RNA sequence: AUGGCUGUUCGCCAU
RNA sequence: UGUCGGGUAAGUUCCGAC
RNA sequence: CUGCUCCUAGUACGAGAGGACCGGAGUGG
RNA sequence: CCCAGACAGCCAGGAUGUUGGCUUAGAAGCAGCCAUCAUUUAAAGAAAGCGUAAUAGCUCACUGGUCGAG
RNA sequence: CUCCUACGGGAG
RNA sequence: CUACUGGAAACGGUAG
RNA sequence: CGCGGGGUGGAGCAGCCUGGUAGCUCGUCGGGCUCAUAACCCGAAGGUCGUCGGUUCAAAUCCGGCCCCCGCAACCA
RNA sequence: GCGGAUUUAGCUCAGUUGGGAGAGCGCCAGACUGAAGAUCUGGAGGUCCUGUGUUCGAUCCACAGAAUUCGCACCA
């Protein structure tokens, strides 16, 4: 236990700290040939395609320091960004340090930075490293100064290193061992090993990565799964070098792989705990759960016979994705699709993604809204899931939709581009906080418009130095109008739209418009219009031939 | 006489502060103590006079800390109360809404007098027929 | 009739029909729910009764009944087809079996709660 | 710019 | 060049319908 | 007449997604 | 219009009632409507443009002096 | 079909 | 078995 | 663009060149028959006659001005 | 773009004395039925398209504007 050191990379660019990532096991187990970016340094094909990290493997080491001591130095991936914000943490639980590789001739940026911040939150020693210094446009000096500014982390002595070379990425190895304290806990006291990831090997079924806090497992033992509450035999268990490598057992302090026959990934869930079943711990490690989504949005397939493959390609993400919610919807005019909650915008994008190229579906999404609160013209409260179920004009008496209790956190610079974006999407102003050169702002945003992606619009308009977190706060009136279209008498539902009162008139106008170009003169007259419940707001009449 | 200085100025209720949104981040962006300011300010001005809102200058200092001056108030106000109204008149001159004395406009000059840069009280009164005629109201002599 | 006159033709059975096509053998099939609706009763009967048209997983689309008081079947959610037609409502011939998959059994039910879905009541 | 249709120019459609 | 169906990558002609 | 590809440079720009200038090489209709 | 100092240049200032009233989430000279006075003066618009969420802040009108004939 | 490959060819 | 020799491999070929 | 026919109680048709009298069927309303509904029977009501004006003692009626309604022609190059 | 017509309750629409905001449908209820329906009663139901103006008073009058619609012009 003395021996090991866990920590995880924060890092951006590439910043250098995943080819540093790459560098460390280059000069460590190696284990041969050191890959790069452009070769799919990152096993999934997510990550190749983006040429980023979504989610790496992580990684077990042995390093042999100038003490001429062995350590074994296990180390995490961590993801940059805070949709997966619990994610993120229950890797830092995993950890008593962290590298923070910063480019010398970029400086710190904000999404290294809240990960940064949370991980100072938690008691871990963060150890500042300077990348890419052969570069002739770095400042090493300078950027050592924003460490000690942005950050708050004491950096005068920070380890600097090339990606052309490799000099001083020992050095960054030496340091990690000198100020990362080893992973502490029980060799002997009842085991808990924390269940960093769970995923299927063709051939040697659920596989789980390891953490062991406190405790001891050995090859024969027979393990619980705290939350399940099932026994399991530890078949075969070992390291990752990054090959893999059998042991006889995993010890206190160390991170490793175990293969018993569980029947699929649910039944090892991440931050789980696994005691033995002879000696059962009492109290299972803390932060475990399943977690939940903000923003929400509509998938339908293009084509009705994707439909099969969509529904399958849900079920396949969600073995693995604990926060994606999804639910059977339908529209008369979109078809048979789903209903889709995410964590954010890069949630839902990331998805998507995937959906497209891995599922090869081509798929229509609507844009983000939420649920509502209706009061009837005869006096009574009720709920409406999906906008097909809305009661007709007529008897609405009031229409309230939930507002969200906004919590932001930016730097002064950006508030302007901040709040013409809140009040765009019909956010009022609640509260406002200064900290420094850091600004807390607090906004009520109705959620329809929180959900449909705005999440990536404050992202966008920051460049990812504003922080989101929402709640549902009330429901309050609506204050946005639903324009219908009947052309030739029939309503056509698939062309309704919900827009802003104050230009309710002008958009009904605009799609009566839309319209005309696509019907020409032809054999009878058609009549084209826009309505709010009886109202005629814009009509145009298609002259026959 | 001096040089003017790292602080800050506002205008605060009498007896009540410390509110994010009116001082807190206001203030607080210059490294103020919100905290001991709020209860500070509300100590004395109870005894200088209360309901008024007081103009003050929190003068901070290099050990974060600071200090702040004491002094005075506005008159559209006193015109609203004095003519019995709520509201001003939307359209001056057009339509009145109210009244006033000549008698009360020497008071409410008597009042603002402090505020006032008027040599005599004559002149303080000619500076409230001002206001009333931008809010609708005029003065019965 | 003749003992010849059979010889010829012997007596033979009439097929039953399986009032139960979506069947199969099948005791019961998972379902996918095309959509759920509130229809009314047939003829010597009133209320609004509920309904609803689940596609089961050989195609064979069919629409069930929703015994119970209340139900939390949206339309995406997938149910278990139990069988068992009804009278007031013609065609359905298969019912919902509460209490599994998706559909959740009735509430605050503490009498036959073998039937909806009900697990004990508090003890 | 080649084709489907049309005598068509044009136009609509496909690429 | 009515509308719908067929044929074609695409059909003011053609075939089947209303 | 002109497409495209490689380099510059995944650099400037960008919260991302995405993504140049200027200049250089090559291969096509 | 000006040697009772012109125009350009130049330096100085440009305040108080008051953030005018209404309106508005906010409207403080400067979204919009109405009013557009009084006080202090060498001068000082409830204000000409930019600007802020609103303030702030910057420049402008105005006037004093330097120069000296257009 | 699936897998290996030094693309010649192999393996179940 | 030995001595040679073809292939990335599977898998061979010469001579004694 | 031009010819010519037509706007009359709720619907569908008369009455107009021969200016003072608005006629018919249907339906609306009330009362009967019938257990009741139809049917059948008796008895009523209801029209700025398309509009803006002109001639006359008087205009559905005669003369012009448009507004919708219907038909017939609009050919040679 | 130029002109006319139109814009009153959820739908379809009356509304001419400048002062009452209406009908039918619709929906709920009462009466009636053995019930439902049909009829009669009643109730809930309004940004009289917006703004400004005229007026003691505006659905109504005036001006500005908006929207719908018709009239002025390529089978595919």
């Amino acid at each position: 236990m003395k021996n090991i050191r866990n920590f995880s990379i924060i890092a951006h660019i590439d910043h250098g700290k995943s080819t540093l990532s790459d560098r460390i096991i280059q000069i460590c187990g190696g284990l041969s040939d050191r890959e790069m970016e452009a070769q799919v340094l990152d096993s999934m094909d997510l990550e190749r395609e983006r040429g980023i990290t979504i989610k790496a493997q992580s990684v077990t080491l042995d390093y042999k320091a100038s003490d001429g001591e062995t350590y074994q130095l296990n180390f995490i991936d961590t993801p940059g960004h805070v949709d997966f914000s619990y994610e993120v943490s229950r890797s830092l639980a995993a950890c008593e340090g962290a590298l923070l590789v910063v480019d010398a001739g970029q400086g710190v940026e904000a999404q290294t930075l809240a990960n940064c911040y949370t991980a100072m939150e938690m008691d871990l020693e963060v150890v500042p490293v300077l990348n890419k210094i052969d570069l002739p446009a770095a400042d090493p000096e300078r950027v050592a100064e924003e460490i000690e500014d942005i950050v708050g982390i004491d950096a005068t002595d920070a380890v600097r290193c090339s990606a052309k070379t490799g000099v001083g990425v020992q050095d960054v190895l030496e340091r990690l061992v000198r100020d990362i304290p080893p992973p502490e806990g029980d060799p002997e006291g009842p085991l808990q090993a924390l269940i960093i990831d769970s995923w299927f090997d063709n051939y040697l079924g659920v596989v789980s990565l390891i953490r062991i806090k406190n405790g001891t497992l050995r090859k024969g033992d027979k393990v619980k799964v705290m939350s399940t509450g099932q026994t399991y035999n530890a078949d075969r268990l070992g390291i990752f070098t990054p090959k893999q490598v059998d042991r006889t057992e995993l010890k206190c302090g160390e991170v490793g792989w175990l293969v018993c026959a569980i029947k699929d990934i649910h039944g090892a869930p991440v931050g789980d705990t696994l005691t033995l079943a002879r000696n059962p711990a009492e109290k299972a490690l803390p932060g475990f759960k399943k977690v939940k989504p903000q923003v929400y949005a509509g998938l339908f397939p293009v084509s009705s016979d994707d439909y099969e493959a969509f529904r399958d390609a849900l079920g396949k993400l969600s073995l693995n994705d604990a926060s994606l919610f999804y639910e059977p919807e339908s529209s008369s005019a979109l078809g048979f699709g789903f209903r889709c909650g995410f964590l954010g915008l890069l949630h839902m994008e990331i998805i998507q993604e995937r959906l497209e190229r891995e599922y090869d579906l081509d798929l229509i999404t609507t844009a983000p809204t939420v649920v509502y609160e209706v009061e009837t013209t005869s006096r009574e409260v009720i709920y409406v899931d999906s906008p097909s179920k809305l009661p007709a004009v007529n008897n609405i008496y009031e229409l309230r939709e939930p507002i969200a209790e906004c919590h932001m956190l930016l730097p002064q610079a950006y508030l302007g581009n901040v709040i013409t974006l809140c009040v765009e999407k019909r956010g009022v102003q609640t509260n406002m906080v200064y900290h420094g050169n850091q600004v807390a702002l607090t906004y009520e945003i109705p959620m329809a418009e929180v959900v449909l992606d705005f999440f990536d619009r404050l992202k966008s308009t920051s460049r990812g130095y504003a922080s989101l977190d929402y709640n549902f706060k009330r429901f309050q009136a609506s204050d946005m109008v639903r324009v219908d279209v009947l052309i030739n008498g029939e309503r056509v539902d698939a062309l309704a739209l919900i827009t802003h009162r104050d230009n309710s008139q002008n958009r009904g106008r605009e799609l009566v418009e839309k319209m005309k170009d696509l019907i020409p003169r032809q054999q009878f007259d058609i009549a084209i219009q826009a309505a709010i419940g009886t109202h005629i707001i814009a009509r145009s009449t298609v002259k026959q031939l | 006489a001096k040089k003017v200085q790292a602080y800050v100025k506002l205008q605060v209720a009498a007896g009540m502060a410390n509110p994010s949104p009116p001082v807190g981040p206001a203030l607080g962006q210059q490294g103020v103590n919100i905290m001991e300011f709020c209860k500070a300010f509300n100590a004395k001005t109870d005894s200088i006079e209360k309901g008024l809102p007081i103009p003050v200058v929190i003068t901070v200092y290099a050990d974060r800390s600071f200090t702040f001056v004491t002094k005075t108030p506005p008159a559209a106000v006193l015109l609203k109360k004095a003519a019995g109204i709520k509201s001003g008149s939307g359209k001056p001159n057009k339509d009145k809404v109210g009244k006033i004395s000549r008698a009360q406009l020497q008071e409410i000059a008597q009042t603002k007098a402090a505020d006032m840069t008027g040599a005599d009280i004559e002149a303080m009164t000619r500076s409230i027929e001002g206001t009333a005629r931008s809010m609708g109201l005029v003065v019965e002599d | 009739a003749t003992v010849n006159q059979l010889v010829r033709k012997p007596r033979a059975r009439k097929v039953a029909k399986s009032n139960v096509p979506a069947l199969e053998a099948c005791p019961q099939k998972r379902g996918v729910c095309t959509r759920v609706y509130t229809t009314t009763p047939k003829k010597p009967n009133s209320a609004l009764r509920k309904v609803c048209r689940v596609r089961l997983t050989n195609g064979f689309e069919v629409t069930s009944y929703i015994g119970g008081e209340g139900h939390n079947l949206q339309e995406h959610s997938v149910i278990l087809i139990r069988g068992g037609r009804v009278k007031d409502l013609p065609g359905v011939r298969y019912h919902t079996v509460r209490g599994a998959l998706d559909c959740s059994g009735v509430k605050d039910r503490k009498q036959a709660r073998s039937k909806y879905g009900v697990k004990r009541p508090k003890a």
